């Protein structure tokens, strides 16, 4: 995987691409690694695929409930803190490396998880395999007092930096967009650079060419 | 002693135009040893169809807990558990066993009652969702699958073709991997009529 | 009549504990008064030293929960002791899992689903406490909730506690009729100290001393208590008027 | 009469009456004396028989080398509270190599027994025990109440018509508690004692139990044949 | 120490009654009047704020609440022992079926874990039953809309439209003239407000009443964009604005 | 302490009786009737509903009659609410010896666990027994078709035909009357309707008051379908007897 | 333990079993009975690690018996094989699981069939024609494959038994003792005692 | 790691580098290792980012429900919480804490807790990997009862020194004032310091 | 009614009535006190010698807990016992955590918890003592006492017991005729006189009393026994002021 998160003027951009392998053989080809948590707070995920999946989901059930109980929007923090003890507590043995990032009450906001249980602060970040290729393009071009669509730019460009560089990113870019005042934007398949090409030839048989031994009619009715 | 290789076994999903089909080989052995040539690895609970590649033990087992568990959903909702669902609580079921995991690949096939949707899905053996608008691939020759699927898959296949097409996929890479094979079962499935065919390989 | 003497209801769908527990309330003969500024949220509540053997400082019925939250308790001082503690054990443990500071209301809503949990459950007594919980909370503003032996809980523009609690609602009630506003217009909170004192004092129709009364002062990012002396030189200036 | 269901409940004037009605079960035992002087302390002790055709009830247990007691109600209960004291003294020496001083014998008796007046379900012990012992600062002479309070004595006796050597002792306080480097003396003072509470039957060789710890002596009991020295 | 009440608290007379099941219905009589009225294209429920002293803020206290973003509940008799089963309530939605099959739970299945709960403290070691009687309103794509009541002893029963506390007796026989099976939802509200005037004695507007609905899902309150299948709560509680703009044409 | 306040559920009387388990007889005395008609050729559950009122949702609603799995139903009689924490047993109960077997469970083993249950709560534990009776229909391979009941003590029956709740010694001295031995489905189809029209306190027997449910082998060769009657259906084969 | 097979044939199920019982350098017993009577119509063979192996069939049968006294009725010997099944799928995740592998030989007397089932100690269940477990089967599914016929008398099984005992006794490195040899049909269990 | 805090006249000032660390790739070069666990006790961190984020985390909640019932705690109270949770889950844990806090009785205090979850309690403190490469310099150069501004290039010059030879330090060097006047914060960039 | 036969129940005024019965075994208890002075506190207790039996000086019922702060009380003895075993493990937990030795106010509340949980449940009997206690610390000295019902507050000077009223109203004239405050050694022998003019209140049985202090400069804020020449001369004191 290759993760992205950039901060700009009035909120937060999060970035992926759409990857999923298993050793040297690519299993999903347009799989999301961008989790909602809440609706304006929004996860990142490397690592293993089915950790990312049930801490995020976990973690976003119980922020449902407290959101629920308090009356209140919740805030990235108390996601962020839920999230590091449940991955500290389980000694890294859950590999969920995540970029968490959103909007609340008390402003926009970008952090990142690793497995362990460490966070960490920034305004731009990226995590997974192909983590360096898209930080030297964050550590060229990033600045201070970015617009939405510069920031949008330089995440995207990010992503895209691991997609063509890292063996362990590919195909696609998804984008989402976490603004305050506003409701965050989910941009599926934001890029798709990797539109396979026409094939040479049809492989479609003429019908009757595999031998069949046996044929019959299932019930799947009661 | 890798688990997922012991018994060996393959199974293959695609979707087609209104259609979806599934398809697994017939064989498990013991490493080397062929014991049988009768063993499918396709069940289906209601409209529902789940293939399960891996080691047998725990595909005998998911499929009877699945079984239970499709059962009890039948009994408090009134009603047939839908493609979407059903490959939610196998995710659940699976990950519930996070650090002690049933060693399969299980497979999810069928068309949505309601939507007329075809809908497939694969899993890891952790409870991983790997959906797919095309194919989904399982077992000791899932690179094989993979190769034979990209290669020979178009979109929107008639039913008669699709067949012909999964059928392809699964028997060339069957007989590429020393594990998989001894026989074939292909599930052909309609919004409202399944069709069960049983092809003929070679059986070395 | 055993449904009398544990939480279990009365033919006519009563809970005479509770209802006991309310009274256990007044025990003390204190009176309470929470009000609302623009930037902050004052309580007071009389302090009666009877016995000269007493020392003075260690006679209050109000509690620094967090940083943030102040809480006042009208009832015996063990159960009053006994909802602190857990208070700040439960302010301090919801800072820790979720990594922002307790919310008034929140805290309120806890405490009393546990005063709840004692009307059901047969072995856990209610607390014969009313506990009035105060802050500036960053998102609501300045914010009053106040707790009961029933498990009832709800905010308030401003509110009153006490034997004589409801000559003050009133006095309240006919303030903020003429006011036609939810709070207390004014600046500082010193003023809106002298506002509550002044309007306790009309209410129960007594004087105070220095030694007759406590007050906790919630502002943005602190709760504190006032001492003698800050309440005598609140004191003088409403005389001074 | 309404608060005596169990000693969880106080009465309208503060009295534990299960508490109290233990007390009674020690009134109804066969009368113990302790005293001591300042070398040695004695235990006697008029041990009951169901019938001629039974054993006597022996009232005096060893709890370690330098302690032991008498007791003086229900002797399961005294079974109980001896072995917790036996297993206190050898912590004591496993742990510490020290013996346990009898003043702490008495702490923790009165902290056993205090907890089973507090909770529910429970009920108080049903024994008095009389404690001596020798330890680093001298002889001692321990009295043990199941309400939970212990007192540390010159002499004392409880049980059954106890009274009368509590008023023998109380008058012969000066003399006995200078008995020093004479076991026999001391003990025939107890035998004494213990004869000011005795009603139509008198100290026979199978009726009477002395025990005895002190500065060069052992804890060490004598029944039979031993005591007929004494009568 | 410790919980030694492991026994009945509920146990069955000679007549064969459950008293404190009785006695809590009779706190639920006590209560409130609340009601709901199931349309073809939604469902209201409705209740009165009862407020205990005007120096309160009613806003504070909410006695209709959000279970799932398409199941809403409202009571009538013990608002303490309500707000704590909307928390067990909102959990078990999550716990025994969200976090399994990745979707909120059918309204049916939502009330049957809720009376499970209610259920097992008329059993239970220890506790009393709860003093609360619940309407729930809800939809799900299997079985549209519905509308619950759910009892102090467990039982619950699927209602076209009925009330529960103070004047129910009244509320329910004024819904049986003008409930029919044609009612659209806005005609619902209308019957809901006018049937609440019956048993309230004070103040009726958007401030004393308390009122949501269950219709069509609603985008913006859903808080982002982006996933067509994602639509938003069908839940919405009616605004104090706008329950007056109904009450004008009334 | 705490003893002050327990009843003793499970205790016995002087006469050897235990209080609970008769008082929530009692109770099931007052519940709405169900009938239980076993033919030869299927199963017929018939349920009274208790005093409905017209806003009643009718046709989404389950009251009386329970699903344990395809080949096995219930009838309730008691608190409902009772008796859905016992079906929920029973249902998990029966997937259990499916998932260890693989064969559906015989009915009579289903019958016995959930009996078992019963009787525990009227012997240790403190609580209050479970106040409901059920009449199970069901078939299985060994027996065929069978009629059992339970009650709070956790004894439970084989029927030909019976009935529990209300007026079930009225509603038996009928069914003894009127059954026989090589009866069909659609006789005692009748036979249960026209005893609750008989013994029902009702002025009058209508198909918004009833639940209805047979178990036959009227599927298509050797297996057995479970059919649990619509709003609609009811009201045709009350008019089908000619009741209504 | 070590050579275990199973024959299904027309009308019956033959199990034959090896009867050494070698620990080290030395066969302490060349007699020994590798099978559990289950039910009347129902018979288990095991192999696997020693103690393991009886303990197992015994808690089996002890279990299947307990069964039969209660239900006054004999479990089917797909019903049994599930069960069986179940108790090896519990035990390899277990602290210390079974060693055990098993067939179970019975007739169906509802189905008027033989039924043979395999299952390892990992709970790998197949109904089978023909089964061996270890070693045994390297030989014996092969020459199966070539001798075996569906419609075969129990006769003629027991010949083509024959034949795979003699080719285990002329390949194997092992001097398993001979086998007992136990068919299973319409009349229960007997012991073929010329083998 | 370099990390380091030091008492002066008018209380202590905490110090420390940015740099976070996954093998030879920096995963975070404008880290902050300087952490509050109360109002005027604040620590360094040293060893695994989880473990001593973890600890940290847990200390500033019992000092929170300290100060709830028993007002502001000392700084020796606070690296006794330290400690407890260091030495008691020394198995588990690769946290080398200085402890750093001002009172107005005892002034500035530094007590540092290295690996096994011993206490010792310093006039200075130096600690990370980098540390090694300054021991001969602040025991050269440390005196007691130093100034503000003299303590300021105490720790500058320092962890400048330990910066440019440890690998695994870098970045800004952060610190951390803490007396009787408040706390201030101040950072140092390489253009500056670097060049010392 | 009924009211007042389990622990924990309200009547209907809203009383504990098996607190107020525990308070009445303390009513009946000996007389204790204590005296906060300059820089410490005193604590002192009436032991009615029941016979000549006893051994003098060695039934000993002040009690320290940790190294600073001494506890005294009327009532149940063992109940007494029970409370200060726990005072132990608090204070015991408080310095293993937080290093420094636990302040008396921490102390005072983790007595007053202990006390109020035992009038929580119907399971457990409220304590049968009100219990006098106090020490020096970091902010000083205070003294503290603590009854049945958890209830405690910091006093000037605190008695309990069946003299509690005697030495109250000798306590009050102390306060007054000393604003300023008054001195360790002199409260060491207002504290002998006081119980003796208690003793007044219990004079079947005669006495022997028993004192004890914590003072910053006196004891260096450890709490002491006051033993031989100290004991005699505030005894001498006090026999002077009753003739
Ligand atoms: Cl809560
Ligand atoms: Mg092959
Ligand atoms: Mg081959
Ligand atoms: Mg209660
Ligand atoms: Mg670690
Ligand atoms: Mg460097």
């Amino acid at each position: 995987t290759t993760i992205v998160g950039v901060k700009f003027n009035n909120g937060v951009v999060i970035a992926a691409d759409t990857r999923s392998t298993q050793g040297p053989i690519v299993a999903d080809k347009n799989c999301a690694k961008l989790h909602r948590i809440s609706p304006k707070i929004w996860c990142a995920g490397a690592g293993t695929a089915a950790d990312t999946e049930a801490v995020t989901q976990l973690i976003g059930s119980n922020i449902e409930l407290h959101s629920l109980y308090t009356s209140r929007e919740p805030r990235v923090v108390s996601a962020l803190q839920m999230l590091k003890q449940h991955l500290f507590k389980y000694q890294g043995h859950i590999g969920a490396y995540l970029i968490v990032a959103g909007v609340d009450p008390t402003g926009s906001h970008l952090f990142s998880i690793h497995a362990e249980g460490s966070t960490d602060v920034g305004y731009y970040l990226s995590l997974g395999s192909g983590s360096l290729a898209a930080m030297a393009v964050l550590e060229s071009h990033w600045k201070q007092d970015l617009t939405k669509e510069e920031a949008i730019k330089l995440a995207s460009d990010a992503i895209q930096a691991g997609i063509w560089n890292d063996l362990g990113s590919g195909s696609n870019v998804d984008v989402c967009v976490m603004e305050i005042g506003k409701d965050a934007e989910y941009l599926r398949n934001y890029l798709t650079p990797n539109v396979r090409e026409e094939k040479q030839k049809s492989y479609k048989f003429p019908r009757g060419t595999t031998a069949v031994l046996k044929e019959s009619i299932v019930n799947i009715c009661d | 002693s890798d688990p997922s290789s012991i018994n060996g076994g393959i199974v293959v999903a695609m979707t087609g135009k209104d259609c979806v089909a599934i398809a697994c080989d017939l064989r498990l052995g013991s490493q080397s040893l062929g014991v049988s040539n009768k063993f499918e690895k396709i069940f289906h609970y209601g409209h529902v169809f789940l293939g399960i590649t891996g080691l047998a033990t725990d595909v005998t087992t998911l499929n009877e807990m699945f079984r239970y568990k499709t059962n009890l959903y039948k009994l408090k909702e009134e009603r047939a558990i839908e493609p979407e669902t059903f490959t939610q609580l196998v995710s659940s079921s699976l990950y519930e066993r996070r650090f002690g995991p049933y060693f399969v690949g299980p497979v999810v096939a069928g068309i949505n009652s309601k939507s007329g949707k075809p809908f497939i899905a694969g899993f890891d053996l952790i409870g991983c969702i790997d959906e797919a608008k095309d194919f989904i691939v399982s077992g000791t020759a899932s690179d094989q699958l993979f190769g034979m699927c990209e290669s020979l898959y178009e979109p929107n296949l008639e039913p008669e073709d699709l067949f012909e097409t999964i059928s392809q996929a699964l028997l060339n890479a069957a007989d590429r991997d020393a594990l998989s094979g001894w026989g074939a079962v292909v599930y052909i499935i309609k919004k409202d009529e399944v069709v069960k065919r049983y092809l003929k390989m070679r059986q070395d | 009549g055993y449904d009398r003497h544990i939480t279990i209801f009365s033919p006519e769908g009563r809970l005479y504990q509770v209802e006991y527990a309310f009274k256990a309330t007044n025990q003390t003969n204190i009176n309470s008064l929470a009000v609302r500024g623009k930037d902050c949220t004052v309580v007071i509540s009389q302090k009666k030293v009877p016995d000269k053997l007493l020392d003075p400082t260690t006679v209050s019925y109000i509690f620094c929960i967090s940083r943030t939250i102040g809480m006042v308790v009208n009832g015996p001082i063990p159960d009053a002791r006994n909802a602190a503690l857990r208070a700040k054990a439960e302010a301090a443990e919801f800072r820790y899992k979720y990594g922002y500071d307790m919310p008034c209301d929140v805290l309120a809503k806890r405490m009393a689903n546990l005063s709840q949990i004692y009307t059901q459950r047969a072995y856990m007594r209610p607390l014969g406490v009313i506990l009035t919980f105060v802050s500036v909370d960053e998102e609501l503003g300045p914010s009053i909730y106040k707790t009961d032996p029933a498990g009832y809980y709800v905010g308030y523009k401003a509110t009153a506690t006490g034997p004589k609690q409801q000559e003050i609602t009133t006095n309240l009630e006919n303030h903020f009729k003429k006011s036609k506003i939810d709070h207390i217009n004014e600046e500082s909170w010193e003023k809106v100290v002298e506002f509550a004192i002044t309007h306790m004092i009309d209410a129960l129709g007594t004087e105070f001393s220095k030694n007759d009364l406590e007050v906790g002062v919630a502002t943005k990012d602190k709760f504190f208590t006032l001492s003698a002396e800050n309440i005598e030189e609140r004191l003088v200036a409403i005389a001074e008027q | 009469n309404n608060y005596d269901g169990d000693t969880v409940t106080f009465s309208p004037t503060g009295r534990l009456f299960q508490v109290e009605y233990a007390l009674e079960a020690i009134k109804q035992g066969s009368v113990t004396v302790g005293l001591r002087s300042n070398t040695h302390a004695v235990l006697v002790a008029l041990k009951r028989n169901a019938d001629e055709l039974s054993s006597y009830q022996k009232k005096i247990i060893k709890c370690d080398e330098h302690m032991g007691l008498s007791l003086a109600g229900l002797a399961p209960d005294a079974r109980v509270l001896s072995n917790y004291l036996r297993q206190q003294c050898n912590y004591s020496s496993l742990v510490f190599n020290r013996k346990l001083a009898v003043e702490r014998a008495g702490h923790l008796l009165c902290d056993k027994a205090q907890k089973n007046t507090q909770s529910y379900g429970g009920r108080p012990y049903g024994v008095g025990l009389l404690i001596i012992g020798y330890d680093k600062s001298g002889a001692h002479l321990l009295e043990f109440q199941p309400s939970g309070n212990v007192t540390e004595l010159y002499g004392t006796a409880i049980g059954a018509r106890s009274q009368g050597a509590k008023t023998y002792l109380e008058r012969t306080l000066d003399t006995f508690i200078k008995i020093d480097g004479n076991p026999d003396e001391l003990i025939k003072a107890g035998v004494e004692a213990i004869s000011q509470s005795l009603r139509d039957e008198s100290l026979t060789v199978d009726n009477l139990s002395i025990a005895i710890v002190g500065k060069d002596t052992p804890f060490t009991i004598y029944d039979g044949e031993a005591v007929a020295k004494y009568i | 120490m410790t919980d030694r009440y492991s026994f009945s608290l509920t146990t069955f007379s000679p007549s064969g009654k459950l008293g404190q099941i009785d006695y809590a219905l009779t706190a639920v009589k006590q209560g409130v009047t609340s009601l709901g009225i199931k349309a073809t294209n939604g469902v209201v429920i409705a209740t009165e704020k009862k407020s205990s002293s005007p120096l309160a803020m009613s806003e504070t206290l909410s006695k209709v609440s959000l279970l799932t973003p398409d199941i809403g509940a409202v009571y009538s008799g013990m608002g303490p022992d309500y707000r704590v089963l909307v928390d067990k309530s909102r959990k078990v939605a999550h716990t025994s079926y969200k976090r399994i099959y990745g979707e909120y739970p059918p309204t049916k299945l939502l009330v049957s874990e809720v009376a499970k709960i209610m259920q097992e403290a008329t059993q239970s070691g220890g506790v009393r039953p709860f003093g609360v009687s619940l309407l729930i309103a809800g939809h799900d794509e299997f079985n549209g809309f519905s509308l619950y009541q759910v009892d102090p002893s467990g039982s619950y029963f699927p209602w076209k439209a009925t009330a529960i506390g103070k004047g129910s007796v009244a509320a329910k026989t004024f819904l049986e003239k003008r409930w029919n099976d044609e009612l659209e939802l806005e005609d619902a509200i209308h019957i809901a407000l006018l049937t609440l005037k019956e048993s309230v004695e004070g103040e009726f507007n958007g401030d004393t009443i308390e009122l949501a609905i269950i219709g069509d899902e609603n985008p913006d309150l859903l808080g982002y964009t982006g996933i067509p299948t994602d639509k938003g709560p069908r839940f919405r509680k009616l605004t104090s604005q706008e329950i007056n703009d109904r009450l004008e044409a009334l | 302490g705490s003893r002050r306040y327990d009843s003793r559920t499970t205790i016995f009387s002087p006469e050897g009786r235990l209080y609970q388990v008769e008082y929530a007889l009692e109770s099931i005395s007052h519940a709405g009737t169900a009938i239980g008609i076993m033919a030869s050729d299927g199963i017929v559950l018939a349920a009274e509903r208790k005093v409905t009122s017209t806003l009643l949702e009718q046709d989404t609603s389950t009251e009386k009659l329970y699903k344990l799995n395809d080949k096995i139903a219930v009838a309730v009689a008691g608190l409902t609410a009772d008796a859905e924490i016992l079906i929920n047993t029973a249902r998990i109960h029966a997937q259990n010896y499916l998932k260890t077997y693989n064969e559906d469970i015989p009915v009579e083993i289903l019958v016995r666990r959930l009996s078992d249950i019963k009787q525990g709560y009227t012997q240790h534990g403190g609580l209050r027994p479970f106040g409901v009776s059920f009449i199970y229909a069901g078939y299985d391979d060994r027996y065929g078709y069978q009629l059992y009941t339970s009650n709070p003590s956790g004894n439970y029956t084989g029927w030909k035909a019976i009935s529990v709740g209300a007026n079930t010694s009225a509603a038996q001295t009928l069914l003894q009357m009127d059954y026989k031995d090589d009866m069909k489905v659609d006789d005692a189809i009748e036979l249960a309707l026209k005893t609750l029209s008989k013994t029902t306190d009702s002025s009058a027997l209508t198909y918004d008051r009833l639940e209805f449910a047979t178990i036959r082998k009227g599927a298509n060769d050797g297996e057995v379908y479970q059919k649990i009657f619509k709003p609609q259906e009811i009201k045709d084969i009350l008019v089908k007897t000619g009741i209504t | 333990m070590d050579i275990i097979l199973g024959i299904r044939v027309q009308d019956s199920v033959i199990l034959a079993s090896s009867k050494a019982v070698t620990r080290g350098i030395s066969v302490l017993k060349d007699s020994d009975d590798k099978t559990r009577q289950l039910s009347p119509h129902t018979l288990m063979s095991f192999a696997g690690e020693a103690g393991d192996t009886v303990q197992f069939a015994e808690y089996i049968q002890a279990n299947i018996q307990l069964y039969s006294i209660r239900e006054d009725y004999e479990l089917s010997p797909q019903a049994v094989s599930s069960f069986v099944r179940q108790e090896l799928a519990k035990s390899i995740r277990s602290r210390r699981p079974y060693q055990v592998n098993v067939l179970i030989g019975g007739y169906d007397k509802k189905k008027n069939k033989p039924e043979l089932y395999q299952i390892d100690y990992l709970g790998t269940k197949v109904e089978l024609p023909y089964g061996a477990h270890g070693y045994s089967g390297f030989y014996t599914f092969s020459l199966l494959d070539h001798h075996y016929r569906p419609d075969m008398t129990t006769e003629e099984g027991l010949d083509l038994l024959k034949l795979c005992v003699q080719e285990l006794e002329k390949r194997m490195p092992m001097d398993f003792k001979g086998v007992i040899v136990k068919i299973v049909d319409k009349d229960g269990i007997r012991q073929v005692d010329d083998f | 790691t370099s990390i380091m805090a030091v008492t002066f006249k008018d209380g202590v000032i905490l110090g420390a580098d940015s740099r976070t660390t996954t093998g030879a790739y920096i995963a975070n070069r404008v880290t902050d290792k300087l952490t509050r666990v109360h109002d005027k006790i604040w620590c360094c961190r040293s060893g695994s980012a989880a473990d001593t984020q973890a600890i940290a985390d847990i200390v500033q909640y019992h000092l929170e429900l300290y100060t709830s019932q028993y007002g502001t705690p000392s700084t020796e109270t606070a690296a006794s919480v330290f400690k407890e949770l260091c030495y008691e889950n020394k198995d588990n844990l690769t946290a080398g804490i200085i402890v750093a806090g001002y009172d107005d009785k005892n002034k500035g205090e530094v007590y540092t807790i290295p690996l096994g979850g011993s206490v010792h309690k310093l006039p200075y403190a130096i600690a990370g990997s980098g540390s090694t490469f300054i021991y001969g310099y602040c025991d050269k150069n440390f005196r007691e009862n130093m100034s503000k501004e003299e303590t300021v290039d105490f720790i500058k010059h320092s962890l400048s020194q330990a910066i440019k030879w440890d690998g695994s330090s870098g970045g800004v060097i952060r610190m951390v004032v803490l007396t009787a006047a408040g706390v201030e914060r101040l950072i140092f960039y390489p253009d500056e310091y670097e060049q010392l | 009614t009924g009211y007042d036969l389990s622990n924990s129940v309200f009547s209907p005024d809203g009383r504990n009535f098996q607190v107020e019965y525990a308070v009445k075994a303390v009513e009946n208890g000996t007389t204790s006190i204590g005296i906060k002075c300059n820089d410490g506190v005193v604590f002192a207790v009436e032991k009615l010698i029941t016979s000549k039996l006893l051994v003098p000086q060695k039934n000993v019922k002040i009690q320290v807990v940790d190294r600073h702060i001494g506890c005294v009380y009327s009532g149940l003895i063992p109940d007494g016992r029970h409370l200060v075993n726990r005072g132990r493990e608090e204070a015991a937990s408080f310095k293993k955590l937080y290093k420094t030795p636990i302040p008396i106010p921490a102390f005072a509340d983790r007595l007053g918890q202990y006390v109020q949980a035992h009038t929580l449940y119907n399971s457990v009997r409220p304590f049968g003592v009100s219990t006098i206690f106090g020490g020096v610390d970091k902010n000083g000295a205070h003294l503290y006492m603590l009854e049945p019902s958890g209830s405690y507050w910091g006093y000037k000077g605190a008695a309990t017991g069946k003299g509690r009223q005697s030495a109250k109203a000798e306590l009050e004239k102390l306060v007054d005729h000393h604003p300023e405050g008054l001195s360790a050694r002199e409260a060491v022998k207002q504290a002998a006189k006081i119980i003796y003019l208690a003793h007044e209140d219990n004079k079947e049985k005669d006495f022997e009393l028993e004192i004890s202090w914590c003072s910053l400069s006196e004891t260096n804020g450890l709490h002491k026994f006051v033993k031989g020449d100290l004991l005699q001369e505030a005894i001498d004191f006090a026999q002077k002021e009753i003739n």
